[PDB]
RNA sequence: GCUACCUAAGAACAGCUAAAAGAGCACACCCGUCUAUGUAGCAAAAUAGUGGGAAGAUUUAUAGGUAGAGGCGACAAACCUA
RNA sequence: GUAAAUUUAACUGUUAGUCCAAAGAGGAACAGCUCUUUGGACACUAGGAAAAAACCUUGUAGAGAGAGUAAAAAAUUUAACA
RNA sequence: ACUGAACUCCUCACACCCAAUUGGACCAAUCUAUCACCCUAUAGAAGAACUAAUGUUAGUAUAAGUAACAUGAAAACAUUCU
RNA sequence: UCUCUUACUUUUAACCAGUGAAAUUGACCUGCCCGUGAAGAGGCGGGCAUAACACAGCAAGACGAGAAGACCCUAUGGAGCU
RNA sequence: ACCUCGAUGUUGGAUCAGGACAUCCCGAUGGUGCAGCCGCUAUUAAAGGUUCGUUUGUUCAACGAUUAAAGUCCUACGUGAUCUGAGUUCAGACCGGAGUAAUCCAGGUCGGUUUCUAUCUACUUUCAAAUUCCUCCCUGUACGAAAGGACAAGAGAAAUAAGGCCUACUUCACAAAGCGCCUUCCCCCGUAAAUGAUAUCAUCUCAACUUAGUAUUAUACCCACACCCACCCAAGAACAGGGUU
């Protein structure tokens, strides 16, 4: 619920699309388990697609850390200092694939209700619109029922 | 945090009666400094118009008298004293309402030491003693008076009706069958805890209770008008009026008098003073009790029919 | 609130202060059907007439 | 509707509430000074009055002596009215019975009075003082008198 | 009649803790000239109050002691007597009760 | 051990009129006519007043007896531990 | 033109219905009345008729700060006489 | 001419709006076998899931600080008084 | 008793202090008129009204609280009696 | 047979009444088989009022005495968390009748427990501008043939209702009350008439217009921003209010 919850405007993070674009996305940090049931996914994503996504992106830098855990994680961090750490427990290595692209591909903002989907700075060209737009004048500014 | 205090809190107990004997004789020569309306600076007198009204007064009611007509009739008579009554301020015709003049008067001299500091400004500035009631009078413009005039019984003339308007006595909070005379119930024949219920309220359909409707309540304590009591005499030594009837309110209370609004005594003013009674331009002393014509005076022949 | 921001007046009268705080007055919805009199004979003269009536008659 | 009616309500009825108020003024007859609920202090202070004024009457006075007998109940304090209490306010007229404001009872937070026939052997009470003639607005005021008696 | 419905702390709150309901700050406190101990105007001292009242207790045992039984109100006044203190020329027909003490610098 | 009836062996009934008395007035005592209060009440039947009886077919203490397809009942479908 | 139908195997649940249009019957050519038959709607969504079960428009599911539409607003004012 | 649906079109996606009943895909906790080892997996099982039964028990509210309930008086706290 | 009620006393009452229940309660930010509707609306439609908050009363409504209607019907549910 | 049988209490009466007008009286008009007094019928008018008793539980009804009149109806056949309980209608009983009996009767009769401490909505002085009858004069006139017998204008007396008050009287007594006293002010509209067209007469006019014709653009109340411990009060449950010179 809107109501409910927090809201935000639609922004960039430094102006990414004015000059260059930037690759928001700072670090991937991976905890897989050698052995469980619950890693193999990420067991196989480590083994085959890590690589080609490190070579494909090489602003981000990814770490693996190889540690007995029960549920697998990745936590991305972004250059506007924002954190997000999601559970790569039993998914598919299709699964996780998808994940970190999207995790790539989103910036550091608040995922939550955008209000109003554009942001213009410059909303007026030929002026904003005041009372007095579309509103003639009169002799010597006289109002109405004046005597000089 | 500033503790409350009063007149004598600090005082020595030499210097309360100095103080009381001081204020006391400021208020005796500031009453006496007022007793010559006609000398200090008068405003212009007018004659009287047949469309006009002039000023009431404020009384103090001091009880119950008999009084007797010529015929033998009995009337019972209600004691009117002026302590002291003057015209506090004027307001002109458009500054109240555009639609008549505005006088206030003053009641009976109350202490000094007991008012708000803006009404002991405003009397400071009169130059008078604080008032415990003041009333405002509507009035023609051509009836007005000066600030500070003092106001007496022989402005009223026997032979006239005047509206006497008072607070009636209270008697808190009422049942229903005191407060709107509303019958009870029987006393005897079964009932339980009925006996002086208001019994039904409304109807089942409208399913509330309309507005007007009468209930126990406080009674007594509110403003009422007694209209068209006949004044039978006045007596100029104490300032007293006789008038017909009973007065609303208990004794030693302050009533407002003024001339009966009934149409029957629309214009009866052409034989009555009219800036006011002004006891000072008479050249002719008015005497210790002015009469009805149809009263039994007390020297009398003792009236024997024919 | 609307009618606070609301001022009526039965006359020509209006305060020093409504008047100059007054701005692009309104122009009238009806358009005062012109009474006979106020017709500028030049209008009279313009407007054809559309009988000839008897000269023996009263009227 | 009370208009005008004194004697409040003391106790279960009229006969309770003047042998509460006859209890009392004997305390008062015997004691000189006695601790009492406000109000009952107050209906008693009005009776020790016309008390006072009885035994001033005279001890061979019958009236007052069926007076005295009836609201003293000790019997031993009728000769003390008589001989002690009102020879002790010959010259005064109606000055006794001095009655002041004591804190409150504990139990009950009931308002609380004191009341004392004048004289009083007993050590005084705290009586509430006026203030003194030499503070600043006492001066300011005696100065005034001062300027108005030699203005007269 | 019963409640219909239960009343709510909202409800609740506002009936109960709106000035009306609340505890009045009183004004009439001031430090008493003599013992310093905090009465309040137009009521007696408690301090000054319990030490009259102690006074009159001794001395109305010492009556008792006195008097002997009951039923005996000399019909001659008293005067209270300390320690030293010889009788004064004026109070001879009054009965003299001395019990013993310095006498207090306020019973003159 | 309440209550209905019974058995054994007890107790109580002022005063006045005493007609002689399942007589009258009237206490104690037994009951409960009418009213009011009470109705989560003092009380799961009360209180105040007013009433019927009060030497008898009376009231009452103690112990015992009859029990449910029953007991007991001056039959109210009464009572047999609210 | 369409894509369903029959049979076989295995079972539950529904079997106390309403209004509207039409053909009827009973009653008063009453009933928000009772009983049959044909159809619709409701007991599922949304829009309209004021709120509205049953009248009208409309159906198959999401997001959109796009668009075209459906049904959809009640009009009437009146007596001279040869 | 315009307004006006969840009707239809548009960008993207689609299993994702009927009671009783019926078919199906998943699934929280727990225990057991074997894993795992900051709390999991594959299976077997079962006292396996509560916004409602004038439900049972316990806590705490509302009514409500409401209805209601107490201590005869003075004093030396000996005593006396009503 | 009543025409026709009034005055006072005690209790109750109201305020202060101490102690301190019960029925009831879906949640409530709990208005009036007309209309509507499971046919008698605080909550729906159209109007009107409308700063907040204690205390004392009253009993028109909340189809007010209490008791799973005793009247009526039904149950191949009982029991007493003849 | 649509809400209610996990309760929407019933007839009469008491108390308080809200409303409709299809008006019983009081107001204003038309017609009359309206001479006058009484009437009948119709239009308009709901501000005000609309009695006490015997019998019966009665709502009704009969009867007695009055009145200006003794209206009709709705309000959960208004109103039992305000009352009553005389009927109706539980358990006891009797009589007539039915039945073998138990038992029964839209038959009668004697008796027969009426609970509730108010949470919410609503409401608790809207400060005020009365009505009717009777008497006297008119007048014994208007009117007839006789009996009979008016309006309008004026004066005076009351009664009721509303609001106050305590000097007499009375219950009483530093008060409160009635059985006592005092005061009480504008209309309303349906028609009846001038001039006059449509339709050169005439026509009161959903023709323009002139009168009876509008009480109102009503006046009376009440309308002082902070001395306040405390005491008193004709102020009051508390709070508030008045006085303390
Ligand atoms: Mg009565
Ligand atoms: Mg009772
Ligand atoms: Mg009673
Ligand atoms: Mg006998
Ligand atoms: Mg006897
Ligand atoms: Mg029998
Ligand atoms: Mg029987
Ligand atoms: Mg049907
Ligand atoms: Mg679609
Ligand atoms: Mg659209
Ligand atoms: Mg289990
Ligand atoms: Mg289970
Ligand atoms: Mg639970
Ligand atoms: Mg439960
Ligand atoms: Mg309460
Ligand atoms: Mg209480
Ligand atoms: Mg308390
Ligand atoms: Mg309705
Ligand atoms: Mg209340
Ligand atoms: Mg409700
Ligand atoms: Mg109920
Ligand atoms: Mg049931
Ligand atoms: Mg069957
Ligand atoms: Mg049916
Ligand atoms: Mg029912
Ligand atoms: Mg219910
Ligand atoms: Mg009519
Ligand atoms: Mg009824
Ligand atoms: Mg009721
Ligand atoms: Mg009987
Ligand atoms: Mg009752
Ligand atoms: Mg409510
Ligand atoms: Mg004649
Ligand atoms: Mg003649
Ligand atoms: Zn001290």
């Amino acid at each position: 619920t809107a109501r409910g919850t927090p809201s935000r405007f639609l922004a960039s993070v430094l102006h990414n699309g004015l000059g260059r674009y930037v690759q928001q996305l700072q670090r991937l940090s991976f905890s897989v388990s050698r052995d469980g049931a619950s890693s193999r996914g990420a067991r196989e994503f480590v083994e085959r697609e890590v690589i080609d996504f490190a070579r494909r992106n090489p602003g981000v830098v990814i770490y693996v850390n190889s540690r007995p855990c029960c549920v697998p994680r990745v936590v991305a961090e972004y250059l506007n200092g924002a954190v997000r750490e999601e559970s790569i427990h039993c998914k598919s290595v299709e699964e996780i694939s998808t994940l970190v692209q999207k995790l790539a591909d989103q910036s550091g903002l608040d995922v939550i209700r955008i209000r109003k989907p554009f942001h213009t700075d410059n909303p007026s060209i030929q002026g904003q619109w005041h009372p007095f737009t579309n509103k003639p004048t009169t002799f010597r500014g006289l109002r109405p029922r004046e005597v000089q | 945090g500033k503790s409350g205090t009063w007149w004598d809190e600090h005082l020595s107990e030499e210097n309360v009666p100095f103080i009381k004997q001081l204020v006391s004789d400021e208020d005796k020569a500031q009453l006496a400094s007022k007793l010559c309306p006609l000398k200090d600076e008068p405003w212009p007198i007018h004659p009287w118009e047949p469309g006009s009204f002039r000023v009431g007064l404020i009384a103090l009611k001091l009880g119950m008298m008999p009084l007797w007509t010529k015929d033998g009739q009995k009337h019972v008579v209600t004691l009117l004293q002026v302590q002291d009554c003057h015209v506090l301020k004027y307001t002109s015709k458009e500054n109240c309402n555009g639609k008549m003049a505005t006088l206030s008067v003053g009641g009976k001299t109350v202490s000094r030491f007991r008012k708000a500091t803006s009404i002991l400004e405003f009397y400071r500035e009169l130059g008078l003693p604080p008032k415990q009631t003041v009333k405002i009078f509507n009035i023609t413009d051509n009836a007005a008076i000066k600030p500070g005039t003092p106001l007496y019984a022989a402005h009223f003339r026997p032979g006239q009706y005047v509206d006497v308007t008072a607070k009636t006595i209270g008697k808190g909070f009422q049942g229903v069958m005191k407060r709107w005379g509303f019958k009870g119930q029987p006393a005897t024949h079964g009932q339980t805890k009925t006996h002086r219920r208001p019994g039904a309220v409304a109807t089942g359909d409208i399913g509330r209770v309309w507005p007007g409707t009468k209930m126990p309540g406080k009674m007594g304590n509110i403003y009422r008008t007694e209209y068209g009591l006949k004044v039978w005499r006045i007596n100029t030594k104490h300032n007293i009026i006789y008038v017909n009837g009973s007065v609303p309110g208990h004794k030693n209370c302050l009533v407002k008098v003024k001339d009966s609004k009934l149409p029957a005594y629309k214009d009866l003013g052409k034989n009555l003073p009219f800036p006011t009674y002004f006891p000072d331009g008479d050249e002719e002393e008015l005497p210790e009790d002015l009469y009805d014509e149809n009263v039994c005076q007390p020297g009398a022949p003792s009236i024997t029919f024919a | 609130t609307m009618m606070e921001r609301l001022h009526l007046f039965p006359d020509e009268y209006i305060p020093e202060d409504i008047l100059k705080n007054l701005v692009e007055e309104l122009p009238q919805p009806r358009k005062i059907p012109k009474r006979l009199d106020e017709y500028t004979q030049e209008e009279i003269d313009a407007f054809p007439r559309l009988w000839t009536p008897p000269e023996d008659y009263r009227l | 509707i009370s208009h005008g009616r004194v004697f409040r309500r003391m106790g279960l009825g009229p006969e309770s509430r003047i042998h509460l108020l006859r209890n009392l003024l004997t305390g008062l007859v015997r004691h000189e000074r006695i601790e009492a609920p406000w109000a009952r202090v107050d209906e008693m202070r009005g009776y020790a009055e016309k008390l006072i004024d009885y035994g001033k009457l005279g001890d061979t006075n019958e009236r007052a002596m069926r007076m005295a007998d009836f609201w003293l109940t000790e019997k031993d304090l009728i000769p003390k009215l008589f001989q002690v209490l009102a020879p002790r306010y010959k010259d005064q007229t109606g000055g006794y019975t001095r009655m002041l404001q004591i804190p409150n009872r504990s139990l009950d937070r009931a308002k609380m009075a004191v009341i004392e026939y004048k004289g009083n052997c007993l050590p005084p009470l705290p009586l509430p003082r006026r203030d003194s003639h030499l503070t600043l607005l006492n001066q300011l005021l005696q100065g005034l008198r001062q300027d108005l008696r030699q203005s007269q | 009649a019963a409640p219909k419905n239960r009343r709510t702390i909202e409800v609740n709150r506002c009936r109960r803790r709106n000035p009306q309901k609340l505890i009045k700050v009183k004004n009439n406190i001031d430090v008493c000239p003599e013992c310093g101990h905090l009465k309040q105007k137009h009521v007696l001292c408690a301090y000054c109050y319990e030490k009259v009242c102690k006074e009159t207790a001794e001395i109305r045992r010492q009556i008792g002691k006195q008097e002997g039984g009951p039923f005996k109100a000399p019909t001659i006044e008293t005067v209270v007597l300390y320690t030293g203190e010889t009788p004064s020329e004026q109070d001879q027909g009054k009965r003299i009760i001395e019990r013993d003490r310095k006498r207090p610098s306020w019973f003159t």
